Parts: structure tokens; sequence; C-alpha cells
């Protein structure tokens, strides 16, 4: 692998958080949404995402989130979400880079197929771990990053604006059986 | 977008909170940044004191260039010795900032902007000896173009400022030429950044644009930078040349033209990354297209009236 | 399916999209009683809506809450979009996407209490606001024309060409059935008979919809009229008393050619349709002449389709065929269109949602539904 | 002493050649009662001109004679000229010779009719018709310059090099204050107020030039209104109720850079500046674009002179300054110069003589006048 | 088969060698939708090319890619090429050879491009860019003459003795088709009528083809054009409204051999034509002026042979014949010239391969075709 610190993106239904591997804090914390416009064609170049796309309602954007309850549903916005995330707030180069992504522990196969075809292809990342997302949960937990801090057993109720779910997590393996959803959340 | 900013987003967005903030917390945080770039923002002895650190592959070329000169022309009393693993560094003390919030601004941004000031250098190098060759050649236009020959060789940078990217430039005394030996590593952003790299030097050769550097293309080098040590004519490199006359660095235009010229190859890197996206809309509306086409295959056949859940309904 | 509701200024027509025809059509009015309750019980109300309202007038106040197309009451217009939804069609609107319509050149804010209510109060799915003459167009069968829509309050012309809409080119005239309906009470007082109430103004409404009719010739008529009775016709009052008139038959909806009868200064819907075609880009004129859409009760009198051929056939040069459609169901094209348009399936895509106006408030109509 | 008169769109200028204003400002209009004369006596009369029209415009259907700089109602337009000469200057036009004005790429009927009329009924001694735009020149003090004149009825670019006009590149847009005015009455339609009496266009005239302003960067205004109380207004209404407008100050004025609004094809006041400069020969743009003179009331608006030089700024190549030229008093600029070359001892072998036209005919204004 | 494209500044010829005619001509034009599409499920295009534009063109703003023989807009060329192939010849392009077709003293960019996009969008397997001229003499069956060539953008000599052509005698006019369109435009505002889109510049254009002439003595034309209305010819708009047309019927072709009628310091065709053959050497002139071969729409006016042939004999020696060939099929001229070049076996070897360009890149073009 590149010696270049990977790139972390948990891309949730409200919020988007994006940053680098080993910070004190995610770099940015914006809503997970894209401003679109609703004699060279060029309304695709023309959106905003994040803090940037709340400001542009009041200029005739249509504002969208392209996630909701969990899974991403319009591919097209989150192809240009990730471009924009990747090249203006990250300002990084994909080919460089490892990314880190997350998605709920029900997403479709459909859907990691289809976000491993835009970082590979579109982006071209030099490679793509999709996590799933609370089993991540558990590890902030810790006191400390040290082994003797570890707590590789409990269960984690994840609650953040579009699904909750609760994932039992034992020696730091994922009952996947023992899964339970509620389709309501923050929003 | 249509085009890149020149500065560091993250770099100008905290130094914005923090140079305003009531009550600074403590930060670490490592930055990447395009061309292998990467900065250290950290608070490493209190919360007051803010270290921001540019690590670069290059910097050690840029200094033989007059880097550290213009980094101290800039930065001035906040640079700060060089951090472990990093090239240049800066401390800022947030007790110690600027009395108005229009300086501020102003220092967040140019703090933002470093990246770009450290890769300045070079480009204000050839811009000044550009105006020394022209005051001689002015003196005595018979002997300037011996001055353009020995200053085509002895007044040459060469850059090589990422490993498939060298940018070389020189002044002679009407012009900086400045030359990209470009190439694209990635194959579907070689086969793209064919038709990016024709159609940029044919739009140079339309009327709207005469104003423009002029823009030439190869793939082998320009004559001048044909025996500079690591530029290789088989090694599937194209070459961009810019000639920059002297009204493109004219002195309310040179900070600009230095921005922009840095930028070029990394725009033309995110317009290819953009352009699949674009291919990727013109392509599912006319999948949507094609669907009309079977749709007349489907026979004509009234639905039961379904409520917005799909619950049945039952009237009419 | 989603309800059609052509919330007009007259009347409201209701029912479901790929419906034949609204199952709902009944008066847009309020009425409030007038007089002394004194009975204690005997199933009495604080207010009546519709054709409640119209059989029980003689004891109420009644006032519509649309004038001129726009809402100048909300309270009264939510009472009549309850008697839409839980009355009149039987329905729960959290169940069914709901396309409304309005006339062009509308107060923004009209389209935007419609969406709130519709949002808010009715806890509607999903909603639209449709131009009442692009659905019309719809209801012909047809992708380019100028069509002429006349309702209770206003009057429109809206020129489209192969789906294009020219909104330069849309004229608007607040002169429809209700100015109609107040001429004829003041030029009935001349031959003997006062008519004053609101109750009274719902009596010369239904003279107005079936003795009155559109002159060929109107000067002609005037004196056909001033020198024979074959011309003059009786009328029945709820009291049995017979009303007799004659040239207030053909007086009345000359207004709509002479508006200046009503003290107007602006041209009638004959020229107005001209003065559209001839806003229009040249090589459109000759399609949209051969395709003036007539819409709305306004357009319903007799010899009114031949008077707007032989008037527009005079204004537009005589190298070219002028067509007048006047569609027998054309006192519902409007409705019709509507549920034509909310039976489509792109349609099903172009709907404000319910997620989408919660997050975006009342103004997402306008950068929606045009 | 020889009169000036600039038959404007909207508005007469009219006065003496050496005078510094003109004498006579009015409307454009001929004004004819619409209601029941039922009072017999009190100084009534069948028509009224001008500023009787204006102030009596409650009772009477106003029209302009001239439609986009063409007289359409010459009955009409010569009771504008008698009014000019007998009301409004009190001279007998018999006595003096007549500078008269029109615009550039005009009918030549509408100069051999105003020639004929002059003539024939006025029996003027002798008369000249001048381009508009070479007179707001010699206002200006100038031999080179482009001139950007805009009134009621005509926007109109004509260059000029050291006296020498280049007429193939001389641009004529049918957009003016009266598009403007016609467009702020569309979009007041949409705050809720309706004008749609030839009088209340006469409010929405006055509501245009007392509120309405060219914004410097106009999508950035749009974002500040939809964002602020601060960019609205109020106007009192003659009947003294108060409107409010806020984005609509800005929107109609930008009618001028974007046609589009009102529904036409045509480049923006800006781009036919810079395509009448482009039009020119290579070697005498740096002087045009140092020298722009605007004219007429449609440059009025605050802020016109700023979008212009912003936008013609973004057109040229950045190496030459743009200066836009914008007197004060502008909107007589067509007329002081008409009152400058009236009074050069140099013109009066140039006039129309009544002996030319004896022998000649109308059609000498052809070969007398550019 | 080979290809062969007279893409040319107004038309598009397209077709394949060795047939007698253009299977495929249509206008060079490019329409994008101007208005809102309001209407649900019609067949909504996001561009129109050729004569779906024209047909389509009252909704539409109307380009053209080529101005003055240039190509100006490489997006809507290559979207003219994909409808030459795709759609009206409906042929793959990577099957047959293209013989494309330039005017000559063009900017070298141009054929580089058009090479280019051939090659590497298209994916054709042999390409030639002939010069228009010298297939005039191809089709007039010469290998002697001088071709003036006029179309749409660009008016052209080129004098070829014995298949040689005499390069510095090439004489090039950026005057042809469009700007007698544009001053058309501009003198039919002085009868009044108004003539400003893109869509009504095609309704002018197709006045000047229908009813404009050249008139053999201009100045005996223009005094019987004022005697009497002989001369004047009518003209029905797609509106059905008729327009009459007298002097501006001939005084529009003139400006081909009178050029400062469009403001522009330039001989006219028959000047550059007598200047093209005293710049050839000596012992040529003598045939060159009995072979004057016409080419291209702008030579098919009425008159315009007897004039030219009056004009050359007043400029060159009288003791030798002026002989002017114009034939009938003159507007096809280019393509059939191209189809006849294309079908020789001694051409075979003359075309630039693919293999050819791809060891050479688009410069190839400069040491192949002349
Ligand atoms: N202090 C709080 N109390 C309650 N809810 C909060 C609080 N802070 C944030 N939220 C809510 O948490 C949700 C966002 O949580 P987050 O974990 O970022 O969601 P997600 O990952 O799914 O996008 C939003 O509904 C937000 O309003
Ligand atoms: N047969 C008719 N003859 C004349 N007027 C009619 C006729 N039928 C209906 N109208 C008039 O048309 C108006 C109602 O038309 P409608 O299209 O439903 O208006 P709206 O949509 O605005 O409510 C009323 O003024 C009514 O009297
Ligand atoms: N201050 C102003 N601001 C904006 N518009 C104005 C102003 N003053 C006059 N106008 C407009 O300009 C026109 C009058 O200007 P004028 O130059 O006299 O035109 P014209 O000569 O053609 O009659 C009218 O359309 C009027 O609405
Ligand atoms: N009969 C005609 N009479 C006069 N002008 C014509 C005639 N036919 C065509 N034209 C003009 O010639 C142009 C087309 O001629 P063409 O030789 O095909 O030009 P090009 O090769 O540049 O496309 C038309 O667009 C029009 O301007
Ligand atoms: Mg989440
Ligand atoms: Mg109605
Ligand atoms: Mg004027
Ligand atoms: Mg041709």
């Amino acid at each position: 692998a590149s010696f270049n610190v990977p790139i972390i993106m948990d891309n949730g239904t409200g919020y988007s958080k994006l940053g680098y591997a080993g910070n004190d804090a995610p770099s940015y914390v914006f809503p997970t949404v894209i401003a679109t416009r609703s004699k060279r064609a060029t309304e695709d170049l023309d959106f905003f995402i994040g803090n940037d796309a709340l400001k542009k309602a009041s200029a005739g954007y249509s504002l969208d989130y392209p996630i909701r309850h969990g899974q991403i549903e319009n591919w097209d916005h989150m192809e240009r979400f990730w471009q924009q995330s990747l090249f203006k707030y990250l300002r990084c180069e994909p080919e460089d880079h490892y990314f880190l992504l997350t998605e709920p522990p029900l997403n479709p196969p459909e859907n990691r197929e289809n976000t491993a075809e835009i970082m590979f292809e579109s982006f071209n990342c030099a490679g793509l771990y999709i996590a799933v997302q609370a089993v991540l949960a558990l590890a902030a937990s810790w006191t400390s990053s040290k082994v003797t801090d570890r707590s590789l057993t409990g269960t984690v109720v994840d609650s953040g604006d579009g699904v909750t779910h609760i994932i039992p997590v034992a020696e730091g393996y994922v009952i996947g059986s023992s899964i339970k959803t509620m389709p309501l959340a923050g929003r | 977008m249509l085009s890149l900013d020149y500065n560091n987003i993250f770099i100008y967005e905290l130094l914005t909170e923090r140079f305003s903030s009531e009550n600074p917390s403590s930060i670490d945080q490592v930055v990447t940044d395009f061309d292998g770039v990467t900065f250290h923002i950290s608070t490493p002895e209190e919360k007051t004191k803010i270290l921001i650190s540019l690590s670069m592959k290059c910097y050690p070329e840029l200094v033989n260039y007059g880097t550290l000169d213009l980094l101290k022309q800039i930065y001035g009393a906040y640079v700060h010795e060089p951090e472990m693993g990093y090239n240049f560094s800066i401390l800022i003390d947030l007790q110690q900032l600027p009395a108005t919030d229009e300086e501020k601004e102003q220092l967040a941004m140019s703090i933002s902007m470093l990246k770009r000031n450290v890769l300045a250098a070079p480009f204000h190098r050839a811009f000044t000896k550009q105006a020394e060759l022209a005051d001689l050649a002015r003196k005595d236009p018979e002997n300037a173009p011996m001055l353009d020959k020995q200053a085509t060789s002895q007044e040459l940078m060469a850059i090589h400022y990422r490993d498939e990217e060298t940018i070389v430039l020189w002044p002679e005394h009407d012009r900086v030429t400045v030359v990209f030996s470009t190439k694209f590593r990635e194959e579907t952003d070689r086969i793209f950044g064919k038709v990016f790299l024709q159609e940029f030097v044919d739009a140079r050769r339309r009327p709207a644009i005469q104003t423009a550097p002029q823009v030439l293309f190869s793939y082998d080098p320009p004559l001048e930078i044909r025996d500079i040590q690591g530029i290789q004519k088989g090694d599937d490199f194209g070459f961009v040349t810019f000639v920059l006359f002297e009204r493109h660095f004219t002195p309310q235009n040179r900070e600009d033209c230095i921005s922009h010229i840095q930028v070029f190859r990394n725009t033309l890197h995110f317009h290819i990354k953009a352009s699949k996206a674009y291919m990727h809309q013109r392509m599912r509306k006319r999948v949507a297209d094609f669907q009309k086409v079977l749709n007349r295959a489907k026979p004509d056949v009234e639905l039961e009236r379904k409520t917005a859940t799909g619950r049945s309904f039952v009237r009419a | 399916t989603a309800l059609v509701c052509d919330n007009g200024s007259g009347l409201v027509k209701a029912g479901f999209a790929g419906d034949d025809a609204p199952r709902a059509v009944f008066p847009s009015i309020v009425g409030r009683p007038r007089h002394q309750g004194v009975m204690v019980g005997m199933g009495q109300k604080d207010s009546y809506v519709g054709d409640e309202a119209q059989s029980k007038r003689g004891i109420l106040t009644l006032k519509y809450p649309i004038e001129h197309g726009i809402i100048t009451n909300w309270d009264d217009m939510e009472k009549i979009w309850h008697h839409t939804f839980y009355n009149e069609l039987r329905v729960a609107p959290e169940e069914h996407p709901t396309l409304l319509t309005e006339a062009p050149l509308n107060p923004k804010a009209n389209r935007e209490k419609m969406t709130q209510i519709m949002f808010e109060t009715f806890n509607v799915p999903a909603m639209y606001v449709a131009i009442q003459a692009v659905l019309s167009l719809y209801a012909s069968g047809r992708t380019t024309g100028i069509v002429l829509d006349s309702g209770d309050g206003v009057t429109h012309n809206v020129p489209i060409y192969e789906g294009y809409a020219l909104p330069h080119a849309i004229m608007r005239l607040d002169l429809a059935g209700r100015d109609l309906t107040d001429y004829l009470m003041k030029i009935l007082t001349e031959r003997g008979y006062s008519f004053v109430t609101t109750a009274e103004r719902e009596i010369v409404r239904d003279i107005k919809e079936k003795l009155c009719y559109v002159a060929l010739d109107f000067e002609n008529e005037m004196a056909t009229a001033a020198s024979s009775s074959s011309l003059e016709k009786s009328y029945e009052l709820p009291d049995g008393q017979v009303i007799t008139i004659g040239n207030e038959r053909f007086r009345c909806p000359e207004t709509l050619f002479q508006p200046s009868f009503i003290g107007m200064e602006s041209a009638g819907i004959h020229e107005t349709t001209y003065n559209s075609i001839m806003k229009c880009d040249i090589d459109i004129r000759k399609d949209l002449y051969a395709n003036n859409v007539m819409s709305g009760g306004t357009t319903m009198y007799p010899g009114i389709a031949d008077r707007m051929q032989k008037e527009i056939t005079a204004l537009a040069p005589s190298t070219m065929k002028i067509k007048i459609i006047a569609p027998p169901e054309r006192k519902y094209s409007v409705w019709i269109g509507g549920s034509i348009l909310a039976s489509l399936s792109t349609f099903q895509q172009m709907w404000i949602t319910k997620q989408e106006y919660d997050e975006a408030g009342p103004s997402i109509v306008h950068r929606k539904c045009f």
C-alpha cells in the first residue's frame, strides 16, 4: 500500500464527516446535501455541497439529500458529492490514497457495487475499504488506542439522521444474525 | 466547480475560525493537498499558538531558486524552525494578531496560500530577471539575441515537482516560457487526457482567446529543454508550452498569473475526472430514451387505482 | 391515482386522474345565515358550502372566497377544500396526490398559500399547480394551439407551440362570467326587474346560463330585437312570477366583445386572442390561427364560436384558415386535461412531494410548477 | 430664430435654437373621453393633448401616435405638432424654420409624411430631419463617439469618428422605456397589483422612474433581495394606497441587458454597443471605447453607466479604457444638440427650404438629410 | 465509393462519388429552444440540425457554425457532420473515404482541425480536402479557366491554366450570400418591414432567393423603379401577410458589384475577377477571359452572367472575346466536381489515409492537399 494517510469519509443521511487517518477530529462535518440547477452544457459542473449548498436555495438551486434512510439512492448526486469532497474540500488525489467509506449494516449489494465503480473508475482511488459503520463506533469508545484499553465485546446503538441500528459485536466479530434496525432517527 | 481554488480551503476556514474565536481549542491535523503536498496544523505547546508546517518533495530544488527569501518576505516575523518531517514552518500566536478583521482575513488567506507561495519563487526569479534582460535589450537591440541565447541555458529553472510532471521555465527579454513535461499514468485518464490536451492547444488557435499566452504542444520535447536531466522523448510525456509575454506578468497581473499557471495540470486532471460524471449523465439520459423503445413492447392494460403508499383504492 | 381539483372562481370541479369527467361539481360558495335563528335544534349550522348553500340561499348571505382567480378568503377556501375531500369526493387527502390549478399572472402568494394549506392543513402526500390553459390543451388532443379559457372570474389566452409556451404572449383579462352576471343584473333593472341580494345574483346567473347567447352581428340583432317580438322569451323565478327578456339575451355576452359596456378599457376576447397570436414569433402564427381552443363555462354561449371565428377572420390576413375548436365538453376541458396530465408517467416525477416541501417551505412551488 | 422639436416616442421636447434647455417638455399623447358626458358647459373638449391629457387621464383613453420611433397615427401627430407650436411654444410655424428628429433605420415614409405635413399644413419656411444620436454627439461637444440613445420607443447605437458616421455599423433595437413600463406592469401582477388601463400604465411609468435602478451584478442582487428587507421601497398611488416593491426595482431595467425577459431574441444594450464598435474599422475602435456617450430617458436609471462600463469592459480587450459618458442633462441631449446644430452659422445652407419642396415634392428629404 | 461533402457556409451538400447530384442538401444550421417546454411527453430535443431546425425555427435560436468559410463553432460543426453521416446519408463514417472541401486563403487551423476530427472523432479510413473552385472546373469539364465561386459565406476567384493553379493570382472576398441577406434585412426596414430574429433572417433569405435579381445597368434600373410600379413584386410571409418589394429587389445583389453598400472597402466581383486575370502571366489571360466559370448559390441571380459579361468587357481590352459559363446546375457544381474527382482512378493514391495521418499528425493535409 501507499505511505500516504488514508482518507476517511463517513457519508451519513444528515451529515458527511470527511478527514485523514490519525487526526484529533474530522476536517469537515457538513450536511450530505447537494444544490443542483433545476451554448455548451455545464449544469453538472454548476452544483454545490454541504454548508455551501445550504447558501444556494435563495439562488434557485434545488437541494437534495442523495442518502435517505441510511442508503444512497441517487448515484448521479453521490458521484458529484464525492468528486467535490475529494477535489474541493479534502483537496486530494485519489491515485495516491486509500479510502475508508461507510454504509448501514442492511445496505444492498447494489450499493457497494455502485460505490466501488465510482471510486475505482471515476476517481481511480489506489484502494477502498467499505466499513461496517457502527463496528467503527465500538473502537471510538476506547479510553486510548493501547491494546489494554480495548473492549472487543459490546452492543452498539447507532442513531444518526436517517436510521438507527443496534449491532452486537463480541471478541471483535459482528453477530450479523442479531442486527436490529429501526427506520426512525434524527430526521 | 469550473475552476479550482488556489489556496488550501481547510487552512483558510480553520484560521478564519481561530482568528475570530473567543476560546481556541487545541488541534492536531495532518492535511493532504495536490501534487503529493501535505500540511501539519497543530497547537504543540499552547492552544494559543498554531504551528503550520508544509511537506513537499521538490522543496530542496525550490530553495535553489530563492524560495526561503520569498517565504521570509511573505511570512516575516511568523517564520519558525522546520518541524520534523516537514520542509517549512510558520508559528502564529492568536494573541499577537493584526488589529482589524480585514488584516486578519488576508493573513488567514496568506497562510492558506502557502503551497502556491513556496512554488512561486522560480516564477518571480524568471519575471524579475526578464526585467533585467528587457532593460539590457532596450539599451542595445542587436546584443539582445545573445543575451536571450545565454539566458535560455544559464537562467533556466527545472522543477521535478511530482514524478509524472517536470515544469521547466526560463526568461528571455520579452517573455517567460514555461513547459509542462506532462503525463497521466492512469489509463482512462491518459485516453481522456489526449482529448483534453488536443482541444487545449486548438482552443488557442481560435479568435476569441488570442489575448492568452501562446500555447504549443508535442509528444519530442521543445528544443531548448531536450538536454535537461529527467526530460525523456520516448517516455509517454506530452510537452505543453506556455509563452507568457510581458502583458501576462504586468505588475497588476503577476500573482494571478503565477497562481493560475501552477494549477494548469491540476485543472486538467480535475476536469478529466469531472468529464466522467458528464459522460455518465449523457449515457443515462439515452438509457431513458431506449426505455421508450422497449415500453412499446408492453401491451396496454389499465392498472388498478392505488393511494400514494401503494394501498388499493375503492372509488370511481 | 391522484385527485384533480380545478378550484375555479365560480364552480369547484373535482375528481380522480384517469376519470372521463369530474364527479364533484359544485358552487365555489360559502353561505352564512343573515336572519334570527329562533327554533332550537332544527339541524342548523354556522355556515353552509356548495349545493347546500345554493339550496338554502333564501336565508344566507352567499360569498365566493375566490374573485378574479385569486383567493380573497383563505378560511372559507379551506372550508371549500374540506368539502371537496371529505363531503364531495369522500377521500382522505393524506392518501392522494392533488393536482391543483390557477390562471396565469396570479399573485405569487396565491400559489404559496395554496401549497402551504395543502401540505400543512390537508396533510397531502404530493401536489402540483398547473396553468389552466395548459391543461385545456391536453383535453384538446393538441400540443400546439392558443387556448382562450374564460371561467367565472378571469379570461386568459395562452399560446403554445409544439409544447413550448410563449409566456410574453400570455394575456389575462379580469372579465368573465361574474362580470356578465353583474351586467345582466344592471340591464334587467331597465325592463322592470331588480335583483340585488347575493341570493338573487344566483337567479340571474341561472337566467344567463339558459337565455343568453352571442349574436353573429350585434347591430343587426339589436335592430331585429328593437323591431320584433321574435328574439323575446321568458323565465320563471322561484316565486313563480315570470320574467320576459329580449335584447338583454345578447347584450350581456356582447360585453366579452365590447368590455366598455361594463366601463373597462380593454380589447374584447377576439382582439385579445389576435393580440396574443401577434405577440408570438412569425412562423408559429399560422398554426395558432388553425388551433384557437375555447374553454370554461363563459365559452358555452350559443353562437360564440361562430362569432369568435368571424371576428378573428377580420383581424387576421384573408390568406389563411382560422379554426375555432369549441368541444361540447369545453365546460370541463381544464379538469379533463388535468386528469390526463395527472395520469402520465413522467408527471409522477414532477409532483412537489411532502418531504421536499418540509425541507424547502412554500417557495418550492415557484421553482417546480414552472 | 429656428425651432427645434424632438419628436420623442413618449415625450415631445421643443424650443428655440440657441437656448440651453427645451421650453416645452410634455407627453407625446392624445387622450379622448371614454365615459358619458352628462353635463353641459363646464369647459369640455372632444380630445386633449400632452399635460391636459395627463391631468384628465382618469376619464380618457390615452394613446401615443408614436410606436418605436414611427408615427402610426398622423391625425393625432398633427394635433401634437399643433399643440407644440400654438399652445406650448406660442409661435406661428410659418415664421420659423424647424429642426425635427428621427431614429436611424426608420421607414422612408415616416420622413416623407413628416416633411409633407410640415410644409403643406404648418406652412414652415424651411425644415430638416436630423438623426437623434448625431444630435446627442453635438450636445456632448465631441467629433468622435458611439452614442447609445434609448428613449421611450427605440434604443440605437450609431458610431461616429471625426464627424463621419459609419451607417453599416448602426444598430437598432425596438426595446426602450415603453417596453420596460409594460414589463413592469407584467411583474407588478406577481406582487398582486393590477395595472391595465392606459392611465394606469402612466402610474407604472412613474413607479419605474422613481423606484427602478440597474443592478451592477443582477444574480447577486437577486440573492440579496431574496434574503433581505433592505431592497424594498414603497410608492403612493393617486388613490393614497401604498404599494411596496423589491426585486422588481432592478428586474425591470435588466431587460435592457437581457431582452429575453420580454421574449426578444436580441442581444442586450452592452452587446449591441460592442457589436457596433466591432463592425467599425480597427483603427477607430480605441476612440469609440473611450467615448461611449449615453442619451435619452432610458439611460437615466441609477447604476446604468456602471453596469454598462462593467459589461463593455468584459467584452473588450483589457488594454484600453472603456469610458461611459453619462451627462446629468442626458435626458435632453438630443434637443440640446438640435439647438446647437440649428444655431451653427454653417448649417443654414442645409435646411430644406419650401422652394425645394415646391419642385421636388416630399422625396427631397432623402437627399438633403442623412 | 467515396463520400463527398461541400460543407458550405450556408448549405451542406453531401453524397457519394460517381452519383450525378448530392444525396443530401440541407441548412448548415443548429437550432436550440429559446422557450420552456410546459407540455409533458412532447418530443423535446436538446438541439435540432438542418431541415428539422429550419422546420421548428419559430421556437429556436438558429446558429451557423461556419462564418466566411471558417468553422467558428466546432461543436455545432461536429453536430452537422454527425447528422450528415448517421441521419442524412445514414452510413457509418469508418466505412467510406470522405472528400471534404474548403475555400482558398483559409486559416491553416481550419483544415488541420477538420482533418483531426475526421480521423480521430469520426474515425474515417481516408480523407482529402479539395479547393471548391478547383472542383468547379472538374464539373464544367475544363482544365483551363477562372472560377468565380460565391456561396453563402465567401466569394473567391481561382485562375487555372492547363491544370496548373496560379496561387498568387487567387482572390478572396468575405462577401457572399449571408452579407446579401443581412443587407436585405437592413433595406427592408426602410419600406417599414422589420426582420430581426434568426428565424426572420431565414424568411428574408427566402425573399432574396425568390425575388432578387441583378440589374444590367443599376442607374437605369433605379430610374425605372422610381418611375413606375412595374419592377415591384409581392411575397407572402408564413403569417399570411403580404410584403411588396421594389428597387430593393435589385439594390440588394448590387452589393456584389458595389461592396461599399455594406460599408467595406473592396473591389466588386467583376473587378476582383479582372484583377485575378491581370495577376496572371500575359499569355494565359486570353484563355482565362473566354473561360470565366460561375459557381455556388450567390451566382444564381437572374441577370448576373449578363451583368458580369458587361462589366468584364468594359475592364478587359476590346480586341478579344469575354465568355462566361454559368451553367443551370452551378448551385451544386462544387459537389458535382468533387464526385468526379473522388471517382477518378488517377486520384486513388491522393487520399490521406489513417495509417499515413497517424505517423505525421494533422499537418499531413498541408503537403497532400493544395
Ligand atoms: N445535541 C443533539 N441532541 C439531539 N440530536 C442531535 C444533537 N446534535 C445533533 N443531533 C442530530 O443528530 C443527527 C445527525 O447525526 P449523525 O450521526 O451525524 O447522523 P448521520 O450519520 O446519519 O448523518 C441530526 O438529526 C441532528 O440534528
Ligand atoms: N351554458 C352557459 N352559458 C353561459 N354561461 C355559462 C354556461 N355554463 C356556465 N356558464 C358560466 O360560466 C361560469 C362558470 O364557468 P367555469 O369554467 O366553471 O368557471 P370557473 O372555473 O372559473 O369557476 C359561470 O359564470 C357560469 O354562469
Ligand atoms: N429618470 C428616468 N428613469 C427611468 N426611465 C425614465 C426616466 N425618465 C424618463 N424615463 C423613460 O424614458 C422615456 C422618456 O425619455 P425620452 O428620452 O424623452 O424618450 P423619447 O424621446 O423617445 O420620448 C419614457 O419611456 C420614460 O418612461
Ligand atoms: N436562387 C438563388 N438566388 C440567390 N441566392 C441564392 C439562391 N440559391 C441560394 N442562394 C444563396 O446561396 C446560399 C447557398 O449557396 P451555396 O453555394 O450552397 O453556398 P455554400 O456552399 O456556402 O453553402 C444560400 O444560403 C443563399 O444565401
Ligand atoms: Mg449516520
Ligand atoms: Mg375557472
Ligand atoms: Mg426619444
Ligand atoms: Mg459551397
